[PDB]
RNA sequence: GAUGUGGCCUGGAGGUUAGGACGAAGCUUAUGGCGUGAGCCUAAGAUGGACCGGCCUCUAGUGCAGAUCUUGGUUGGCGUA
RNA sequence: UGUUGGCGAUGGAAAUGGGGUGCCCCCACCCGUCUUGAAACACGGACCAAGGAGUCAAACAGACGCGCAAGGGAGGAGAUAUGCCAGUACUUCUCUCGUACUGAAAGGGAGAUGCAAUGCAUCUGUGGUGUGCACACGUCAAAUCCGUUUGAUUUGCCCAACACC
């Protein structure tokens, strides 16, 4: 079950990184939109 | 010397166990739990195999091919709840657990219905 | 309606599956398709592509050519590293013009009886592709080789023999019949042996 | 097999791959190699240069048995020696003997590098072959 | 090198043990078997043709145009119903067939000696895998072993009753019964042409010479073979490999001298050795699942509005600043 | 298109086939948000979030 | 019974396009040029080949020794 | 036994493709033959003529081959044929062959009733 | 005009699996079901009376609407000239 | 994704699909042919059954399948299992295509490197240069579950192949 455990641990590590990347991209888009409007 | 992959390549297209009627391909094999013509369920050529069969009365008999007495056709198959049947099969072949479970349930239901129509 | 004129002239003709009837060839293709799909190496992709080809496009190779190219690679290689494994998707034939060869490991689809005997006598090993998949699953430290195609009689016949600059053989069963007119200047003319 | 032919694929198509305009007729260009000088001249001249004419002297009663003369090369000489004698061979001592006319050859030619010294019995030999074998360490003996 | 038991003809007891010949480990090439069978089955054929004068024994001529009939040759004369009728044509009644058949059609075929030997070897190797025998169609459920080797004392039998008792003891009677029950009258025109009955194929019994066949000759559904001349048309009926063969011990020990091994040459077929295999181990799933391959396999990875304007969810997903405007 | 000389001399030669003019910010925004598709692996894919744009262009100036 | 036209010929020629010319560095033969310069060029090429063989031998010896 | 549920069957076209002008000649069969006349109106695709079969008339693969009862037909010839159907109960129904006699039909019908296997033409 | 098709169909051969006097082949159809189609399959016969189906290979005198096509039967004109 | 009615209580029922015949609104020139052009005042065309047209042999070539490979393979014939068996099993010698070409012919007849100018010496070897799979050694980007991938390029050897010698 070592392979399965490694797989599930890696997936649990990847989901949070995807969420963090989404969160960062949202802020970057907000800032750029504001400056373009100005 | 001659492996299961080679044998499957040799018999996939014509065999006495392959029934191609209409456009449907079934299997006549007595050691097949499904009827599908695939290498997983072709139990007559695999090294290890297990099949669930109906027995006298309400008994359920499981026939197991251990894989050590192949090349001795008279000693190839030695006989032996649905969870118990599945655990019995999974010792020989783990990938034959779900189908054997469902087959045991279906055999029990067939026996019950036969007893019903016998009483009627 | 969309204007897509001359869009079928971009289509390419590839093979994608084998016409061979050999079950062992089919087993090898089954192994190396999986390897090429699940591995990042280019060796596996090339080998898979060459297993699908036809017999005429897998030309045989020679023991003398193998020995020569291996030596030319070896002269510039560190003295502590090991020699590679020669791999050919095809047949390996013998050469009576070279008597003594080094000890090499060769992998091929087929060996002549004489080629096998020569290799083992010199002190090497003849491998199969299923053994190679277990020694070098990615193809590290290998020498991929191809056999020669030109010099075939069909290739030397391709073309028109009677146009200037052309040196292809004609289709004729009598060797003394087609000489003279169009081949000698004493007759009407002679076709020119060179053209820019 | 008749079931693999093109005529089985063409049942129902009237013209069988020959067209409605120019039909399929008996002999639309002549019979055989007719017209090699008039209306098939481009074909003849571009694919078969040299078909027409004469060249050379004649030879009224040719017999090939007196003209028999096959050839073999120095780098090919090892096909005529057995493996054990080839291993036992070495320049300076006792060498194997090869009989060309018994093996089916008449002349010895001198292409390549000789892979084993030996004594060769031949009906004919060339200058380079003789010189090369003498340098290698063997010899050539004329026979009849 | 594996070993094979030898069974007694009168009981369920093993008598000796013999090593397995190399021909049974030789490679199996069903494509070669099918090719050689297709071309070898053509050599026992006879010629047929029509007469060279048939359909053309009249003095017919065309009537031309001007008379309002089609331009086909017509039979001459008067006084019979055949006068003025069409002649000389595949389209006419009583006419000549299109392209009459000749007797110099190619009836027979040539096969390379090495390819014939290869096919025989492959069929022999396939006749030792018990699943291929079952797929071909034999009933071998209660058979002691495959290959089945039997003592050499059955060559002294003199009565078919003794022969049948031996067959029942060895348990070939199931396949013999299959053959017996299959017999019938053939469908189609063939039963008018000396081909009236059909039946299945049973077991084949191989003997070291041509002696001792008197008791077995009449048993329906059993075929007899000589080890010195083995026939591919019998080792692979229909072009399918996997016949059921019963070996006598002496023939079993002669197999190695007849066919040679992977290194030593045959003493009978001059300069013939068993073909080398293309794969050393033919199990590619084990290689695919091994640890050496799995260490290098690539790691696995983790895996509706459309308007964009006037859909607030999509608009705010694309442009998070629309709130502050 | 860019409205320079090499492109103006191309637009002048196919005039009976086209209509053109100078767009505004509203027009550009509407045509990107409503009817904008990308070329991803040679396929036509509709724009649905900013992650596709970032992955396609791989340039810190286009995210 | 004799007619001539150039109507469909441009379209036929452009179906598989007009192929461009071969690059000038390919098929750059010198046959038929000025013989006095041709001979001197041949001599220089021979010397160059000898030099290349010597250079490779030197490289091999250096790699082997060190 | 009840079949597995599926989507609704659509059947793009119900009418058959019959040959051109077979209604005027008794000897012409109604089966489809492709018209290859140079002036043929059916081949030239005029407005009021009949249609020719295409690949676009093909049926949805999710429901192809399914009969109105919800099963698919598998032909059987004797009693032992039902044992290979006993496991795929809700997918396939058996069709007794035309030439099986009454004596065997009785046994087949009884066994199928015991095993709970649907017969398309049972009794 | 070219090519492809675990694309359809007909007579025979090597294999394999099956059916039939409790009714084979053939024939009839407001007998439905399946397939884009060539076609396949079931039903009924208040038809028939002895043979024959599926699958894998092999083989050929292997698919008809028209040729002033060939042979046999029929037909309007017509109870007319 | 649930909710409310109608019909349906085992019938000669209800319902939904097929099939048949009539009707209404709309659409719609007669097939095969040759021809630049046919619905043609251009030819063939009363109905049905059965028959009816790219085939066999032989020489050569290209593509694809199979066996062996500097060799491949007979044919004719023989010998004994063999006396069901026109098949299958076995075979010395030879013959043929190929490994070498060129000249009208008499005839002649192809390795590399170094040193010299029918010369001499060595023999584990691409005759040289340009463009060139894979493999090996470095370096840099992008992405990343941080383990590696996907790319680029430098150098070594360059297999097949093409260009110039
Ligand atoms: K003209
Ligand atoms: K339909
Ligand atoms: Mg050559
Ligand atoms: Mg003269
Ligand atoms: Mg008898
Ligand atoms: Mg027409
Ligand atoms: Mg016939
Ligand atoms: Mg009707
Ligand atoms: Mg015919
Ligand atoms: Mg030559
Ligand atoms: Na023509
Ligand atoms: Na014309
Ligand atoms: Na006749
Ligand atoms: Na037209
Ligand atoms: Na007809
Ligand atoms: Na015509
Ligand atoms: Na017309």
């Amino acid at each position: 079950a070592a392979f399965k455990q490694q797989q599930t641990e890696s997936f649990k590590k990847a989901v949070v990184a995807r969420k963090a990347a989404k969160a960062a991209l949202k802020k970057t888009a907000y800032l750029r939109a504001r400056k373009y409007s100005r | 010397s001659h492996s299961v992959d080679l044998q499957w390549v040799l018999v996939r297209q014509n065999s006495r166990f392959l029934q191609k009627r209409g456009g449907i391909r079934m299997s006549n094999d007595p050691f097949n739990n499904n009827g599908n013509w695939t290498k997983r369920h072709c139990g007559f050529l695999n090294e290890k195999a297990a099949v669930v069969k109906p027995a006298k009365g309400g008994a359920i008999c499981v026939t197991v091919k251990d894989g050590s007495s192949n090349n001795k056709p008279r000693q190839t198959y030695k006989k032996t709840r649905a969870s118990d049947v599945s655990r019995a099969v999974a010792a020989v072949r783990p990938d034959l657990a779900d189908v054997s479970f469902r087959r045991a349930r279906r055999m029990a239901c067939i026996a019950s219905r036969t007893a019903k129509v016998a009483a009627a | 309606g969309v204007d897509l004129t001359g869009i079928s002239k971009k289509s390419r003709v590839i093979r994608h599956h084998t016409y061979s009837t050999n079950p062992y060839i089919k087993l090898l293709i089954k192994l190396y398709k999986f390897l090429a799909k699940r591995t990042s190496s280019g060796f596996n992709k090339v080998v898979y592509q060459r297993l699908i080809k036809s017999r005429s496009n897998r030309a045989p190779i020679s023991l003398s050519r193998i020995a020569v190219v291996m030596k030319r690679k070896a002269v510039f290689t560190a003295k502590s590293k090991a020699a590679p494994i020669a791999v050919v998707v095809g047949d390996v034939l013998d050469d009576v013009r070279m008597a003594r060869i080094p000890a090499m490991r060769v992998c091929a689809l087929r060996f002549s009886k004489s080629a096998r005997q020569s290799i083992v006598a010199a002190g090497g090993e003849c491998l199969t592709f299923d053994q190679l998949a277990m020694i070098a699953p990615t193809g590290k430290n290998t020498y991929l080789l191809r056999g020669r195609k030109s010099g075939r009689e069909s290739v030397r016949h391709f073309g028109a023999s009677g146009v200037p600059g052309s040196h292809s053989k004609p289709y004729a069963t009598n060797r003394g019949k087609e000489t003279k007119r169009g081949r000698r200047t004493g007759r009407s003319y002679k076709r020119k042996a060179f053209r820019h | 097999p008749t079931r693999f032919k093109k005529c089985r694929h063409q049942r129902g198509s009237t013209f069988c791959g020959y067209g409605r305009v120019g039909k399929h007729r008996k002999h639309e260009s002549g019979r055989g190699n007719a017209g090699g000088m008039h209306h098939h001249r481009i074909n003849f001249d571009k694919y078969h240069p040299g078909y027409f004419g004469k060249l050379g002297m004649d030879h009224y009663h040719r017999k090939k048995n007196p003209m028999w003369k096959p050839t073999i090369n120095l780098n090919n000489l090892s096909r005529l020696i057995a493996a054990e004698e080839a291993a036992k061979a070495a320049k300076g001592g006792t060498l194997p003997v090869v009989d060309l006319q018994s093996s089916g050859y008449a002349k010895l030619l001198g292409n390549g590098h000789i892979q084993v010294p030996c004594i060769v019995k031949a009906r004919y030999v060339s200058k380079l072959a003789d010189k090369k074998i003498r340098k290698a360490g063997g010899a050539v003996v004329l026979q009849a | 090198r594996p070993s094979v038991s030898v069974y007694s003809a009168s009981s369920d007891s093993v008598v000796g043990t013999c090593p397995l010949p190399a021909v049974f480990t030789a490679p199996i090439r069903s494509d070669i078997v099918k090719f050689v069978h297709t071309n070898m089955a053509k050599n026992s054929r006879q010629a047929y043709a029509v007469n060279r004068l048939s359909g053309m024994n009249h003095s017919a001529h065309s009537w031309g145009t001007g008379r309002a009939v089609a331009r086909i040759p017509r039979i001459s004369g008067g006084g019979t119903s055949t006068s003025g009728a069409g002649a000389f044509g595949n389209m006419c009644r009583g006419g000549r067939m299109f392209a009459p058949t000749k007797i110099f059609r190619r009836w027979h075929r040539k096969i390379n000696l090495h390819q014939k030997r290869f096919a025989v070897v492959s069929a022999l190797a396939a006749s030792s895998v018990p699943s291929l025998v079952m797929s071909r169609g034999h009933q071998i459920g209660n058979v002691p072993e495959v290959p089945l080797v039997v003592e050499d004392s059955i060559q002294g039998y003199e009565k078919t009753k003794e022969a049948m008792a031996f067959l029942k003891a060895i348990a070939a009677i199931d396949d013999v019964n299959r053959v017996n029950d299959s017999r019938e009258i053939r469908a189609g025109r063939g039963k008018m042409r000396n081909r009236r009955y059909v039946a299945r194929r049973g077991p084949m019994l191989v003997m070291p010479n041509n002696k001792g066949t008197r008791a077995f000759r009449n048993i329906f559904g059993l075929d007899l073979a000589n080890v010195s001349a083995l026939n591919l048309l019998h080792l692979a009926p229909g072009g399918h490999v996997g016949r059921f063969v019963i070996w006598t011990q002496s023939a079993f020990e002669q197999l190695d001298k007849i066919f040679g091994t992977f290194t030593e040459a045959s003493a009978v077929k001059k300069g013939f050795t068993l073909p080398a295999p293309m794969l050393t181990n033919t199990d590619v799933t084990r290689i695919m699942q091994s640890e050496e391959v799995r260490r290098v396999l690539k790691p696995k990875k983790l895996q509706t509005p459309t308007n964009g304007m006037k859909n607030r969810r999509l608009r705010l997903r694309l442009n998070p600043y629309v709130k502050r405007e | 298109v860019k409205m320079n000389k090499p492109m103006e001399n191309m637009l002048r030669a196919v005039e009976p086939y086209i209509a053109y003019g100078y767009p505004s910010l509203a027009t550009v925004r509407a045509m990107v948000y409503k009817r904008g598709y990308l070329k991803i692996n040679g396929q036509r894919v509709k724009i649905t979030d900013n992650q596709m744009i970032k992955d396609k262009y791989n340039n810190v100036d286009i995210v | 019974s004799k007619n001539h036209t150039n109507h469909n010929q441009s379209s036929k020629n452009h179906r598989n396009g007009i192929k461009g010319p071969v690059p000038l560095h390919l098929h750059n033969s010198k046959r038929g040029s000025w013989l006095p310069a041709l001979v001197n060029a041949r001599r220089v090429r021979k010397h160059n080949q000898k030099a290349a063989l010597k250079k490779r031998r030197e490289r091999i010896a250096a790699f082997a020794a060190k | 036994v009840k079949p597995t549920v599926s989507k609704a069957i659509v059947k793009k076209r119900t009418k058959r493709f019959t040959r051109h002008r077979y209604e005027l000649f008794p000897q012409l069969s109604s089966s489809w033959r492709k018209p290859r006349g140079e002036d043929s109106p059916v081949r030239r695709r005029y407005k009021g003529q009949k249609a020719m079969p295409n690949k676009g008339y093909g049926s949805d693969r999710a429901t192809k081959y399914i009969t109105p009862s919800g099963f698919r037909n598998f032909p059987i010839n004797n009693v032992e044929d039902l044992y290979m159907l006993v496991m795929q109960n809700r997918k396939y129904a058996g069709v007794i062959s035309h030439t099986v006699g009454a004596r065997k039909r009785k046994a087949i019908v009884r066994k199928a009733m015991e095993l709970d296997v649907r017969l398309a033409n049972g009794n």
